[PDB]
């Protein structure tokens, strides 16, 4: 796909491996086999190496510069580059704006509007928080019953 | 020079009179409103066009407005 | 008790400083030929030019691009006397654009005292006229008299 | 190069006396009365 | 008539005033209405003379926000304390200082950020520190961690204090406005109490504790068989054996025979061989000098015992011929105004700390600090930016006096009313001098660019082509190296090393200081720093001084310090305000300062920064271009920031690479910063309009109106953004130079 | 109402001199004197910049501006109980008297005056730029 | 201070630093300053004759110098620099 070799196969994220232990192997060969710093860069080496026998197993696609490469297209080896992730994102960002969206309904209709908003009230904060879990079906719900939206006659326009 | 316009939307404050710095603007009788006074602007030659009446003009929209037009040296500020 | 206000009034925008009215400064002063409002303005328009046609040779000959040679008698007064002829052009120019021909005179005609004195002809048409010619007369000559006696004298000096 | 004088003729004309010939001309245009 | 006025629980210690965040302005505490609320709730949040017309509640506001700022230094000085005591090689640098880096910050390993921790030296890994701290330490005699530890958990007990003074200053016993007003006792117990005790205090640490351990420390003795700082105050005979003035046992002190103190209180004068940094004899002398000399001085000022000066009688006393009514009101500006004595403070600590980062550079006060390059950059080029910003500062707060302090009724024809009566004279002339300043050194830079461009070595200005000389400094810099021979005789050396004594100390293969030579280079860049400080005095002054009124506006002290304009009007008055002098001068100031911490690094890394080889050869770190390219601008970009650049660009996959991800991000603060300096808010404000009208469609706006920041917010956070961006570049592209080459 | 006449009489109060007073405008192309009755000798904020003390009668200040007359006028109307009155001096010696017009300040309302620059429509009611192409006439002055 | 007699007085119009002296020179420099500045009088008739002079003056050495005198009509008086690439 695209011109790219797997990682698991490509001669070039394996030379990346080799270089990178290399350089942290000179590191280590100015402190003591038992010291505190020689544990953090032996820490940091199996880190390495979890990381680049983790990249190979994920089928990813590595190029000419032997660096993994991501293919958003949506194609079915490819699913955990950007579809199965931006489907785990926009699961939690729209989260994030069906709760900012549903404590301004809620504190609309409150005694002093504004200042639910500097100091955020949070039993009712909490108790929308849980419900922004289910939020495709909120969302879609207020869009096929018209809740989602403001008829444009009740919604502030500038002159032409 | 500058041309400052008061429209019927004012309700007589005087607070765009208080607010100018070269007695451009002077309060009128009228009958469109409550306080029965309207501004206007007879020494519209000597507005510097600092806009501060309509700064303190508390109608929405503004009921005195300045247009910037053509700058001599009454509406540029100079003493020299 | 040293400050005065300028002609004992507060609030013209100046005051009577000794680096203003001195009993040496307000001497100089006047006696310079800028200030002389009776001399035709020809005639003091000649030491104006004098005065900045001599100075000039000095920084264009010791300082110019044609320092180093045998030649920097010849560079630096050819270009001393070209500022003096742009700067006759600016005079020229100047007195075309500020003074009309038969206007009044553009000048205070009231002294330091509550005396009238006549008005000072070299702010007019044909006064700025005749102080333009000065000028040129006066710093063309200025240029080569500096040029004589730096480069055809040789007069010993410290720098030259 | 076919003529190597007008190199030393134009370019003091057009980079000294031309902007001498039209500065000086405008500042007389920008500031008459009329 | 000085005596304690104060009185008891002015304000209930009460949490309901913390939920209101707008308590202290009246038209904050309505709540918000708009998002431009938030903004002024931290714009107004220090500024309590906009809060109450009472200047006591005022005084006591600032008392109690001295102490939270001594609070959150205290917390500061414990955080360095313990970052020496638990995550730095203190000991393992103080055994040796010449190959091991001083390093004091370990970073988790997360996310990759592990390989900042680098190769430091002593079987460490940490950020390398350039604060100075190690070299402190050990100019203070600290030998080990667990007094680093006691000295942070006493910063920490220290801190508390603060903070229980700062609840005690305001909440149940503070002073009235009398007991602030008595400045001749303050200024009688700063100079005798704090700075003349203090020196005192420091100059008997300096005799009993840094002297003997660092005397040691030159010995070659390691820090754990050094004994400890108390057993030289026991076993006198151990600090005898150091010094055998201390054998005849405080007799000489006061039966007048101080010279025979001439063992550790000297005279010498220069730098310690061993370490590179001044002596402590003569820094214990100094300071037993600056307290025999403040206590001294704090004895000068009328309290209440008869002897003294009342300062209005000294200030009333000074009139002159030449302004007459002088001097007089000016004890009334500085005990009725905060902002007045904030403005001589902030001005005097300013200037002082561009004072210490030049006494630093030039006589090294710490062992090992000189040959430490990245110690020395970053100390000189952080007392630069500070004394920068607080000279910005002392000409904000003078214009605040001048626009809500100043009263024309009290001050009639004294040294203030004649100053603002020829302020046209003194902005034109400074006018004028900054003009001259900056085509006589800005255009001969030009000059040098334009020629050396145009293939005329000959024609430029370099050692080589036409010279210029600095005569008086050449000539002051052999005063103050001839000294010792006759004007200053009791000296064993020279005051600093710079002044052409000789000494090429070597300390660790690496120079600590020589010679400074001053040249055509350094003439141009002089004038070049004359020129840009006048500048800032040109912008700063102007606001000073046109903060009442102009010929523009002439009641421009009725629209406030911090209002952005007029109107479109007069041609239009944008910037007219005060605050938007100290907002051009802070500019000027990044000019300024950056143009000097700029000189500073390439002066040095080319003239003084190096290393010496065997047979006395000094190689320096860009040897010899300061002479020749630091006079063109093309040098100054490609000898300077390009050549010093390529280690900060290729310091990525190191333990330096920090530097470079702040170098980059810099650049994006600062370009951030063009975003809010060009613009402006009305057309921020219709685009935040257009994004409502989005939030209104989908049923999310917010009751707090979205508004675009003011202008005067959108000029202070463009001037926030460039000022952090273009000094945090400086900073990234400094401390990966001089580390990388250091 | 019968405008006052400068005396050209009264005194200046006593400053000491100050840069920001008038320059070549005051000569050829106007000055302003404002003229004012006072209780007694005060010490007021000048507007060129600097401080006065100001006599017990009455006042005359000559400024170059009219901005300069309302910021010092207004000072003396708030800060002390001052009637004020200025002019507008040309070269030749003609004396122009400016404010106030009828007698009373411009805040107060008198029957006397009469409308000027007022639009008995609102800025929404302005006609289009687009339909008043090439006319003298603009979108606010008819 | 103002005066309604004196309107020149009373604004600033003042000669700070002028004077009232006819003549202080002789009438022998003064003819011979008149006679030579006599057709430099017109501003005219000199803007003319500066611009004309001053056009002619300027390309008469341009052309009329040498090598020593300036660089640009020297030439080269070494090989060319030869770029990368072979250009
Ligand atoms: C309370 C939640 C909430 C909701 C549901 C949305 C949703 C909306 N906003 Mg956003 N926005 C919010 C908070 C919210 N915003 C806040 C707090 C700010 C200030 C930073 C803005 C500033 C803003 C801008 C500048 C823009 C939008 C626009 C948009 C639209 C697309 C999303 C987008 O551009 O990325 C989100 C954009 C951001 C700048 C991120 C802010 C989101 C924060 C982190 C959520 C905070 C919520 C929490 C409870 C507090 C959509 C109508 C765009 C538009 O006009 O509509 C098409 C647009 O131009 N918004
Ligand atoms: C706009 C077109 C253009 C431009 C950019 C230039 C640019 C240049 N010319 Mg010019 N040149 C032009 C038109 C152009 N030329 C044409 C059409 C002729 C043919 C008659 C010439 C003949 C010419 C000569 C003989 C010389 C130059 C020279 C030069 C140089 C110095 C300027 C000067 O002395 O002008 C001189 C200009 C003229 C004699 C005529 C200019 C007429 C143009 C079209 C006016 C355009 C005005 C413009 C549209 C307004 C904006 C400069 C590189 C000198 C050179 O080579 O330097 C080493 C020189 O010796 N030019
Ligand atoms: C295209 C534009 C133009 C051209 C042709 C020149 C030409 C020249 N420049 Mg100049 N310059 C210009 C633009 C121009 N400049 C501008 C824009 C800058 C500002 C950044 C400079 C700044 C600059 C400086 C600072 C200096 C030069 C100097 C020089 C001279 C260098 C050659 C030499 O060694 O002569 C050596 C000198 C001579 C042979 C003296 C000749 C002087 C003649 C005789 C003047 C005669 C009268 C004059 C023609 C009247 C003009 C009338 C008007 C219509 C133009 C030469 C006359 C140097 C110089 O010596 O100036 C004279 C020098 O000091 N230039
Ligand atoms: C001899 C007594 C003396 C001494 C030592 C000081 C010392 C100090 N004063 Mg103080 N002061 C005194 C008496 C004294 N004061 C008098 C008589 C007046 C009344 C007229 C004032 C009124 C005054 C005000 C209004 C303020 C100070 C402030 C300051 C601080 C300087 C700021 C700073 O960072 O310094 C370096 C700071 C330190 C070294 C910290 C030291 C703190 C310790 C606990 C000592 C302070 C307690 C006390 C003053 C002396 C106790 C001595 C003890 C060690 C035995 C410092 C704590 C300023 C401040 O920050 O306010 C809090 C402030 O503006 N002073
Ligand atoms: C505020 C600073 C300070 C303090 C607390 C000390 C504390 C001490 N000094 Mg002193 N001393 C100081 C300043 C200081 N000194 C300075 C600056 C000098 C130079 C004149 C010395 C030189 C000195 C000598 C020569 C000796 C002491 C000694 C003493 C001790 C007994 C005197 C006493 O406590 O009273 C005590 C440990 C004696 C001692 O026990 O030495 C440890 C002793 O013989 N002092
Ligand atoms: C001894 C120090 C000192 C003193 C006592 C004060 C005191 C005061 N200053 Mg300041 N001033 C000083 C020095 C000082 N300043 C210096 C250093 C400058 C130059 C910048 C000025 C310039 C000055 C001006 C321009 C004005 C004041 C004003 C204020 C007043 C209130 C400001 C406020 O509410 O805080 C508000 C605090 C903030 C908004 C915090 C922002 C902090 C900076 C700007 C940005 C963050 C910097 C940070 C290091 C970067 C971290 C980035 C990271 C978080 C990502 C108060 C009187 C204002 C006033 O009205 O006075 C009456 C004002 O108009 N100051
Ligand atoms: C490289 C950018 C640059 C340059 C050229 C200037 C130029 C100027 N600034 Mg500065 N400044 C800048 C950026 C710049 N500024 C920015 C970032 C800000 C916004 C904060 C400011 C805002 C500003 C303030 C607020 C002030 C200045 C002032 C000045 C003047 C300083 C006096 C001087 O050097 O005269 C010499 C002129 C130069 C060196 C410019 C180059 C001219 C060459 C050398 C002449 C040869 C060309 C030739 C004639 C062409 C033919 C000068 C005109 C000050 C001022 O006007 O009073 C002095 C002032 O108070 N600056
Ligand atoms: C030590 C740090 C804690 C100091 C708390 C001091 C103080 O505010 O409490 C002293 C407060 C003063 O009580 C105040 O009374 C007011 C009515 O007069 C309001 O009720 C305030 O909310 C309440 O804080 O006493 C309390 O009731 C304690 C609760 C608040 C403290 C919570 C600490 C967290
Ligand atoms: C720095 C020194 C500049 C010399 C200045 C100096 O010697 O001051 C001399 C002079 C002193 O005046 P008096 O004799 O009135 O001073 C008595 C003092 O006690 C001030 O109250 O000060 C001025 O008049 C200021 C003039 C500044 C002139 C512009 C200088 C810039
Ligand atoms: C988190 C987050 C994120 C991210 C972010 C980003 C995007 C970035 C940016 C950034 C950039 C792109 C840049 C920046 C830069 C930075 C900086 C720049 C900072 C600084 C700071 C500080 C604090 C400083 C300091 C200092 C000072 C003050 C002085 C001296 C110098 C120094 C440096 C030391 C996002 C949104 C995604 C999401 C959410 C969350
Ligand atoms: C961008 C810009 C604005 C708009 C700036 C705004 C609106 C500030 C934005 C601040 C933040 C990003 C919004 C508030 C954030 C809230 C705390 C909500 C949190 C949401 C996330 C940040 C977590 C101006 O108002 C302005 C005014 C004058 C000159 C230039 C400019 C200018 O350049
Ligand atoms: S401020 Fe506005 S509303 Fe008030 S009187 Fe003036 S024009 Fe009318």
């Amino acid at each position: 796909v695209a011109g790219l070799t797997p990682c698991k196969e490509s001669k070039g994220f394996a030379k990346r491996q080799k270089q990178e232990i290399k350089k942290l192997e000179g590191r280590l060969k100015l402190y003591a086999p038992d010291s505190a710093p020689a544990l953090a860069i032996n820490a940091t080496i199996e880190k390495t190496k979890r990381r680049f026998e983790f990249y190979g197993n994920q089928g990813l696609l590595c190029g000419t510069d032997g660096l993994p490469h991501l293919i958003v297209d949506g194609d079915q080896a490819h699913l955990g580059e950007f579809v199965y992730p931006g489907l785990v994102f926009l699961y939690i960002a729209g989260w994030i704006g069906w709760v900012g969206r549903a404590y301004l309904i809620d504190v609309r209709t409150s005694k002093k509007p504004t200042e639910k908003e500097i100091i955020i009230d949070v039993p009712l904060a909490l108790r929308i928080m849980s419900k922004g879990l289910t939020w495709p079906v909120a969302a879609i719900g207020e869009l096929r019953s018209g809740k989602l939206v403001e008829k444009s006659s009740n919604i502030t326009v500038s002159p032409r | 020079a500058h041309s400052v316009k008061i429209y019927d939307t004012c309700i007589g404050c005087t607070q765009c009179v208080r607010a100018c710095p070269t007695d451009v603007l002077e309060m009128v009788p009228w009958d469109g409103c409550k306080a029965s006074q309207i501004a206007s602007a007879p020494r519209t030659e000597d507005c510097v066009g600092c806009k501060r009446c309509e700064s303190a003009c508390p109608t929405d929209f503004l009921s005195v407005r300045v247009y910037l037009g053509a700058e001599t040296t009454r509406s540029m500020g100079l003493a020299y | 008790q040293v400050i005065e206000p300028l002609n004992g009034d507060p609030f013209i925008g100046g005051l009577e400083t000794p680096v203003t009215s001195s009993p040496l400064i307000a001497w100089y002063l006047s006696n310079l030929p800028a200030y002389r409002t009776a001399v035709a303005p020809l005639l003091r328009g000649v030491e104006i030019g004098l005065a900045h046609g001599y100075l000039l040779v000095g920084p264009f000959v010791l300082a110019g691009p044609l320092r180093n040679s045998a030649v920097r008698g010849e560079a630096g007064s050819l270009a001393a006397a070209g500022l003096v002829a742009i700067l006759t052009m600016c005079l020229t120019i100047y007195g075309i654009a500020s003074f009309k021909e038969g206007e009044a005179s553009k000048a205070p005609s009231l002294t330091l005292t509550g005396r009238q004195k006549a008005a000072d002809k070299l702010q007019t048409a044909e006064g700025w006229a005749g102080f333009t010619g000065g000028f040129f007369f006066g710093g063309l000559s200025g240029v080569a008299w500096a040029y004589i006696l730096l480069y055809v004298l040789n007069l010993p000096y410290p720098v030259k | 190069m076919t003529a190597s004088y007008l190199p030393s003729i134009f370019v003091p004309l057009i980079g000294l006396v031309f902007p001498a010939i039209t500065m000086a001309s405008l500042f007389i245009y920008i500031e008459q009365d009329e | 008539e000085v005596k304690i006025m104060v009185e008891k629980d002015p304000v209930k210690t009460s949490f309901e005033k913390w939920a209101k965040p707008g308590h202290f302005s009246r038209t904050l505490a309505k709540g918000p209405n708009t998002t431009t609320w938030i903004w002024n709730l931290h714009a107004d949040a220090h500024d309590f003379d906009s809060h109450t017309n009472d200047l006591e509640e005022i005084s006591r506001k600032v008392f109690s926000a001295h102490f939270g700022q001594l609070a959150v230094i205290f917390i500061w000085l414990s955080g360095m304390y313990f970052h020496g005591a638990r995550f730095s090689n203190y000991e393992a640098w103080l055994s040796d200082p010449t190959h091991i880096k001083p390093s004091a910050q370990v970073v988790w390993p997360i996310v990759g950020q592990k390989i900042l921790n680098g190769d430091v030296g002593g079987g460490f890994q940490g950020i390398q520190i350039t604060s100075g701290f190690f070299q402190l330490w050990r100019a203070s005699g600290i030998t080990s961690e667990l007094q680093l530890y006691t000295t942070a958990i006493g910063g920490l007990i220290f801190a508390a204090l603060m903070l229980f003074a700062g609840w005690f200053h305001y909440h149940k016993a503070a002073p009235k406005l009398a007991w602030f007003q008595n400045v001749e006792s303050m200024l009688n117990h700063h100079l005798a109490g704090l700075l003349g005790l203090g020196s005192l205090a420091w100059a008997g640490h300096q005799v009993h504790v840094s002297l003997p351990i660092n005397r040691l420390l030159d010995a070659g003795v390691d820090p754990k068989e050094i004994p400890l700082p108390h057993e030289f105050i026991l076993n006198r005979d151990l600090l005898a054996q150091l010094y055998p003035s201390f054998s005849k046992g405080l007799t000489p002190f006061f039966t007048l025979n101080w010279s025979e103190y001439s063992d550790f209180l000297t005279f010498r004068g220069g730098l310690n061989p061993v370490t590179g940094g001044l002596w402590l004899t003569d820094t214990a002398h100094h300071h037993l000098a600056i307290a025999v000399l403040f206590l001294v001085a704090g004895h000068m000022y009328r309290t209440n015992f008869g002897i003294g000066h009342s300062m209005k009688e000294i200030l009333e006393a000074h009139k002159g011929p030449f302004t007459g009514e002088g001097h007089k009101g000016l004890y009334e500006i500085l005990t009725t105004s905060w902002h007045a004595q904030l403005a001589i403070n902030l001005a005097m600590l300013g200037s002082l700390t561009i004072i210490v980062a030049h006494h630093m550079y030039a006589m090294p006060p710490y062992p090992y600090l000189a040959t430490d390059y990245a110690t020395q950059l970053s100390l000189f080029t952080h007392h630069m930016w500070i004394g920068g910003f607080l000279v910005v500062g002392a000409a904000a707060h003078a214009a605040i006096f001048m626009v809500r302090d100043y009263d024309p009724t009290t001050q009639y024809n004294n040294l203030l009313d004649r100053v603002l009566r020829h302020r046209d004279a003194i902005i034109s002339h400074l006018n004028w001098v900054c003009i001259f300043l900056g085509f006589h050194s800005f255009g001969l830079y030009i000059h040098n660019d334009t020629m050396s461009a145009l293939g005329r070595p000959q024609d430029m200005f370099s050692d080589t082509a036409i010279q210029l000389q600095p005569v008086f400094a050449q000539w002051i810099q052999n005063t103050h190296a001839l000294a010792p021979s006759l004007t200053a005789p009791n000296a064993t050396a020279s005051t600093s090393l710079t002044w052409g004594g000789g000494d090429l100390v070597a300390v660790g293969g690496k120079v600590a200081l020589l010679p400074i030579p001053l040249g055509t280079a350094d003439f141009l860049v002089h004038h070049i720093h004359a020129f840009t400080i006048h500048v800032t005095v040109l912008i700063l002054l102007k606001g000073v001084l046109f903060a009442r009124s102009s010929r523009l506006i002439p009641d421009k002290a009725n629209l406030g310090f911090r209002f952005p304009c007029d109107g479109p009007g007069r041609g239009g008055t944008c910037q007219v305000s005060a605050w938007d002098h100290v907002f051009l001068g802070l500019f000027w100031m990044y000019n300024a300062i950056s143009v000097v911490i700029f000189h500073f690094s390439w002066k040095m890394q080319s003239d003084v920064w190096g290393s010496i080889s065997d047979q006395g050869v000094v190689t320096h770190i860009t040897g010899g271009n300061f002479a020749q390219s630091s006079i063109t601008i093309n040098g100054w970009l490609r000898d300077f920031l390009w050549a010093q650049a390529s280690q900060v660009i290729q310091s990525y996959g190191s333990s330096l690479s920090a530097y470079g991800l702040l170098f980059l991000g810099a650049h994006f603060v600062w370009a951030f910063s063009l975003m809010f300096l060009f613009s402006g808010r009305g057309y921020w404000q219709e685009l935040i309009e257009s994004i409502v009208w989005a939030h209104n469609k989908l049923k999310v706006a917010p009751a707090i109106q979205p508004r675009a920041l003011s202008i005067v917010q959108g000029r202070a956070v463009g001037v926030a953004h460039y000022l952090l961006g273009g000094i945090a570049t400086t900073w990234a592209f400094f401390l990966a130079r001089i580390i990388s080459v250091g | 109402f019968t405008p006052p006449t400068l005396n050209a009489d009264t005194p200046a109060p006593i400053f000491g001199g100050s840069t920001g007073g008038l320059l070549r405008k005051a000569q050829v192309e106007e000055f302003y004197v404002i003229t004012w009755e006072s209780p007694k000798e005060q010490i007021f904020e000048m507007p060129t910049g600097g401080a006065a003390i100001m006599r017990s009668g009455p006042n005359l200040l000559k400024l170059a501006r009219k901005e300069q007359c309302l910021a010092l006028g207004a000072r003396l109307r708030t800060k002390f109980k001052i009637q004020y009155q200025f002019y507008r001096v040309f070269p030749n010696g003609e004396v122009q008297y400016l404010h106030p017009k009828d007698g009373v300040y411009p805040e107060k309302v008198n029957a006397g005056r009469t409308a000027v620059g007022v639009n008995n429509r609102s800025i929404g009611q302005n006609a289009n730029p687009a339909e008043l192409k090439f006319a003298h006439k603009q979108a606010y002055d008819l | 201070y103002f005066d309604l007699g004196e309107i020149d007085n009373t604004t600033g119009n003042w000669d700070l630093y002028g004077n009232d002296d006819p003549n202080r020179y002789n009438g022998f420099q003064n003819k011979f300053f008149e006679t030579f500045a006599g057709a430099f009088t017109k501003r005219g008739l000199l803007l003319k004759f500066l611009v004309l002079g001053g056009a002619t003056t300027i390309g008469y050495l341009g052309s009329t110098s040498s090598g020593d005198l300036l660089a640009i009509k020297n030439g080269p008086k070494q090989a060319p620099i030869m770029g990368p690439r072979g250009r």
